RNA sequence: AGAGGGCGUGAAACCGUUAAGAGGUAAACGGGUGGGGUCCGCGCAGUCCGCCCGGAGGAUUCAACCCGGCGGCGGGUCCGG
RNA sequence: CCGACCCGUCUUGAAACACGGACCAAGGAGUCUAACACGUGCGCGAGUCGGGGGCUCGCACGAAAGCCGCCGUGGCGCAAU
RNA sequence: ACUAAUCGAACCAUCUAGUAGCUGGUUCCCUCCGAAGUUUCCCUCAGGAUAGCUGGCGCUCUCGCAGACCCGAGCCACGCA
RNA sequence: CUACGCCGCGACGAGUAGGAGGGCCGCUGCGGUGAGCCUUGAAGCCUAGGGCGCGGGCCCGGGUGGAGCCGCCGCAGGUGC
């Protein structure tokens, strides 16, 4: 508790952090979301394949 | 010094050194159809990094 | 001055030794490679007879 | 062979100038005089060279036979090409297009034919 | 060669490689195996143990040569023989088998471990062991001794 | 800053073998290649094989790998070891093998080659079965050396069988305090 | 006028003042080339402010434009003329300098052969 | 003899003189600029070079054929080796 | 203009009222032998090794290199208890 | 007290480069990793051995290496904290 | 495409004692090599001269000097203040 500062985020603040920062784990790189092909590659076998999906 | 067939006839108990490649041709050995059937399609494309707009 | 000055190489060692420089002297690059100016010797394995 | 060959001489050769974290290589059938497995011109089964013909006008092209390997007197046969610029251009694309004989060295034979024509023409004011 | 070791990287440093605080002294501890039973007792006792003391009867003017018996096993038995001699035994008709003599190759005794080619020999040495002996009489040999 | 530790970044491996032998250096290039632009992991264990130490290469004998390609299932299989065939003279019948090796004692080679057999060097394996397929990848006793019976717990301690360092073997050469209960103690 | 590189990119120098030995200036002993501070107290090994710099990895030049000349060329030294025709394919990119120790003779002859061949040289006029 | 009988070369410390600059927080130092100065850049009308178009000139000869020479590749082994 | 205490050293702690240091040049400190241990490279591999001796126009190099094999005696390894 | 400016054992040379757990010093650059002053034993307490903390060398495996540009086609690793 | 090479992506960067790697950092000598350099001027030294490298350092211009010297691949140290 000390150490972090956290909340409740809202839809909004999901979609900002996502859109401006998001950043995937490939391959233990971080790559920057700028396609969705990167998102389905790692996680369309769980059904998540945008960054709507993502989001969501 | 002997043949690879041969013993030396002057030393007495020396034979020529074995090779351990046989076949030292290196660009014939790769580009043998043996070779190239097993192989999968070169990735010969480029993917530098993309300015996150 | 017994500061061991000389050293011993095993005979096969040294057979094999002898038999890579054989062997790396019939080649024209090699040779060429030490800088000999073999450009007009008409073959490299150069054999005479026994007159010379 | 040319790999065993190449490893042997890689580091080790009369030919071999490191300098100002450059490295050369002066053997006389080198294109781009460069330390290289594509263009050392002694380890190579079929080597090709440029040369300046022996007054200064036209180029000599020297290109290595398959049949003497050992036999240095007689495994280079050299031809003097002495016409104008784009004429001698296309001779050295033909004679290594055509024949395939080292696609790879094509354009480093064409540039150093033309940078010896370029060298052999008279200077300006 | 000198250009190969840490004193040409340590020049620069001003303890060589020998620390500010213990430094490098002459003989801290003593010299050679100084303590052993005082205070290098815990090193002595970890990787010597049974370095004080003594066992065991002494014996004066001992003699190598008197005692002097290499062995040789029986899966190593046929090795002194030419491979002519073991290829002619096993394709030969008769029941004749050959005499391996391993005081004549250097070994005084014969001894057990291994196993040996199903077919006969007559193998003369100094001692057998009983069990080389049980089994060169399995293979249908003979054991016969030399003095 | 960044909240993480650094003693564990670079991995320890062998990336290229220490050695200088041009024609080893050459198959590695070979199977460099191979390991890069094929799928299978023969090739990777064989270029990885070839990076190690002369211990690490331990030498393969003729009766362990007669043993091992004497198992169900390994008939017309090549034995590939990545260093020594050994001869054992301790084996009487030599069957027919074809194997591939880094090298081949002589006595070892000429029991084979008189069995009907039939000896491979590495880049003669390459052109006969590029991925491995059909191959028993055997190896020499790693831990067949002298320094692990050494190695272990310390020869003082209960329950430890390691051999000790002694100049000499004999009554007189550490058996005494620490090696009976009639001196001091055993464990 | 003078034979112009291949390309002539935006050469940077994340530093261009040298680095000097910590009390070089305090002594005649001290020469300035550079040694590191290894004492237990010392500050400039301790990098506190406004002290001697020391140099690291950090101030490395671009790989690009590493070694080049302020003309753009990268230097290469040449003793005679035979070492000149190494440099008739790394035209556009590779100058020549002449040793120090070639005889005014020589040298002549080298700068005829590099005019020639339109090999850069930096010191064209250096025994005449 | 800017080699003159402890005389090849002739460094630093230190000193004399000349020249330039500066000077009440002991000098000295790191970073950033600015001023001056000595030099450097053949700086001082600013590059080149591939194709094409136009103008006005030269010249073997351009292609294609013929003869000869030499190479590369292929050939049931055409024939040997 | 801003920053900036003198280095080395022992020390929990040095700018220290702690010690050494006026300045400059040259010299100046983990070496060699033997024995172990482990790691790595090379050759051969159940073996390996001629190091002592001998044979080879005795000798510019050459005090080297080459060879011995019924010179492998021997050392180490192949068996321990 | 005095015994050649030397005396609670002169001077000279040698053994002798006597020994020192104590003081002082220990010579180029960059890069990577990076401590301990604690346990047990020692005529041990200004020191060692021992474990701990460190570095180096590795080795045995695990995830997949993907579509030649593109394009995933209940279930998603040995194990660890 | 000097495969000991070249290229891409991601994360990271304190450091004494200490350990390791790289050094086209430097010194002296040996085997090779540079059809290397040099009385049309070697080494050394001096320099408000031009530069290169993160750095150790190095190259070039000018002067002095007057006879020897250096690069590269290995080798060996009485090798860096
Ligand atoms: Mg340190
Ligand atoms: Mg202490
Ligand atoms: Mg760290
Ligand atoms: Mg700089
Ligand atoms: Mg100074
Ligand atoms: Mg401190
Ligand atoms: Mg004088
Ligand atoms: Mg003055
Ligand atoms: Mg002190
Ligand atoms: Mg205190
Ligand atoms: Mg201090
Ligand atoms: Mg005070
Ligand atoms: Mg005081
Ligand atoms: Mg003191
Ligand atoms: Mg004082
Ligand atoms: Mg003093
Ligand atoms: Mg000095
Ligand atoms: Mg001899
Ligand atoms: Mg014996
Ligand atoms: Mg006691
Ligand atoms: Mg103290
Ligand atoms: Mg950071
Ligand atoms: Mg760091
Ligand atoms: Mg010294």
């Amino acid at each position: 508790e000390p150490y972090i500062a956290w909340g409740y985020p809202n839809l909004k603040s999901v979609n900002e952090l996502i859109y401006k920062r998001g950043y995937g784990k490939i391959n233990k790189k971080r790559i920057a979301l700028t396609d969705n092909a990167l998102i389905a590659r790692s996680l369309g076998k769980y059904g998540i394949i945008c960054m709507e999906d993502l989001i969501h | 010094y002997g043949t690879w067939r041969k013993a030396a006839s002057l030393k007495s108990n020396y034979n020529l050194p074995m090779h351990k490649m046989i076949n030292t041709d290196l660009s014939r050995i790769l580009k043998s159809p043996e070779i190239q059937r097993a192989l999968r399609a070169p990735r010969k494309k480029i993917h530098r990094r993309v300015l996150k707009k | 001055t017994w500061r061991r000055w000389h050293r011993r190489v095993n005979t096969t060692q040294k057979r094999y030794a002898i038999c890579s420089a054989l062997a790396a002297s019939a080649l024209p690059a090699l040779v060429m490679s030490k800088g000999h100016r073999i450009e007009e010797v008409p073959e490299l394995p150069l054999v005479v007879e026994d007159k010379v | 062979s040319a790999h065993l060959q190449w490893m042997v001489v890689r580091n080790c050769s009369s030919f071999l100038i490191k300098r100002n974290k450059q490295t050369y290589s002066t053997e006389p059938n080198n294109l781009k005089a460069r330390n290289s497995f594509r263009y050392n011109g002694l380890i190579h089964r079929k080597t090709v060279g440029v040369e300046p013909a022996a007054d200064g006008k036209g180029v000599v092209v020297v290109i290595k036979r398959r049949s003497g390997q050992r036999k240095p007197a007689t495994s280079y046969v050299r031809t003097t090409i002495n016409k104008n610029a784009r004429a001698t251009l296309s001779s050295i694309r033909h004679m290594i297009r055509k024949n395939k004989y080292r696609p790879d060295l094509r354009m480093a034979a064409i540039r150093r034919a033309s940078a010896i024509l370029r060298s052999q023409k008279p200077v300006m004011v | 060669p000198s250009r190969l070791r840490k004193t040409r990287k340590l020049r620069g440093h001003v303890s060589h490689g020998h620390g500010r605080i213990g430094k490098h002294r002459k003989h801290p501890g003593g010299r050679g195996n100084a303590g052993g039973l005082h205070h290098h007792r815990i090193n002595f006792d970890k990787y010597h143990p049974g370095y004080f003391g003594k066992v065991g009867m002494k014996h004066y003017h001992l003699k190598r040569n008197q005692s002097f018996c290499p062995t040789v096993n029986l899966d190593k038995l046929w090795t002194l023989v030419s491979e002519q001699t073991r290829v002619n035994a096993a394709k030969n008709k008769t029941g004749a088998a050959p005499i391996i003599d391993v005081v004549r190759s250097g070994y005084y005794k014969v001894l057990g471990k291994g196993k040996l080619p199903k077919q006969p020999v007559i193998v003369k040495a100094k001692f057998f062991s009983r069990r080389a002996e049980e089994k060169i009489k399995s293979v249908g040999g003979a054991c016969v001794l030399v003095a | 800053g960044v909240d993480i530790r650094h003693n564990k970044d670079r991995k320890v491996r062998r990336k290229e073998p220490k050695s200088q032998d041009i024609y080893l250096r050459l198959l590695v290039k070979l199977y460099r290649f191979l390991a890069r632009r094929t799928n299978s992991t023969f090739n990777q264990v064989v270029l990885k094989r070839l990076f190690m130490s002369r211990t690490n290469r331990p030498p393969l004998s003729l009766s362990r790998m007669i043993r091992k390609m004497k198992l169900p299932g390994r008939e017309n299989k090549t034995a590939v070891v990545v260093g020594t065939i050994t001869d054992d003279v301790r084996v009487q019948e030599v069957p027919k093998l074809k194997v591939c090796a880094l090298r081949v004692t002589s006595r070892a080679r000429s029991r084979i080659l008189r069995a009907g057999g039939k000896i491979l060097t590495f880049d003669q394996l390459a052109l006969d079965s590029p991925k491995g397929c059909g191959t028993v990848l055997l190896s020499g006793p790693r831990k067949g050396r002298e320094v692990y019976r050494h190695f272990g717990k310390a020869p003082g301690t209960p329950h430890s069988h390691t051999k000790p360092y002694v100049r000499s073997k004999g009554r007189k050469f550490e058996r005494a305090r620490g090696r009976r209960a009639s001196r001091g103690y055993k464990n | 006028a003078a034979l112009r590189p291949l390309v002539k990119p935006k050469i940077v120098k994340k530093r261009t003042k040298k680095f000097i030995r910590h009390q070089s200036d305090r002594y005649v002993k001290i020469k300035r080339n550079w040694r590191k501070p290894r004492g237990i107290d010392n500050r400039v090994r301790r990098r506190f402010k406004g002290q001697i710099l020391m140099p690291n990895i950090g101030y490395g030049s671009n790989k690009k434009t590493k070694h080049m000349l302020p003309s753009g060329f990268r230097k290469f030294l040449v003793h005679n003329v035979k070492e000149l025709e190494v440099l008739l394919m790394c035209n556009k990119s590779y100058c020549a300098e002449i040793a120090h120790n070639v005889s005014s003779k020589n040298r002549k002859a080298i700068v005829e052969r590099a005019a020639q061949l339109a090999i850069r040289v930096t010191n064209p006029n250096a025994r005449l």
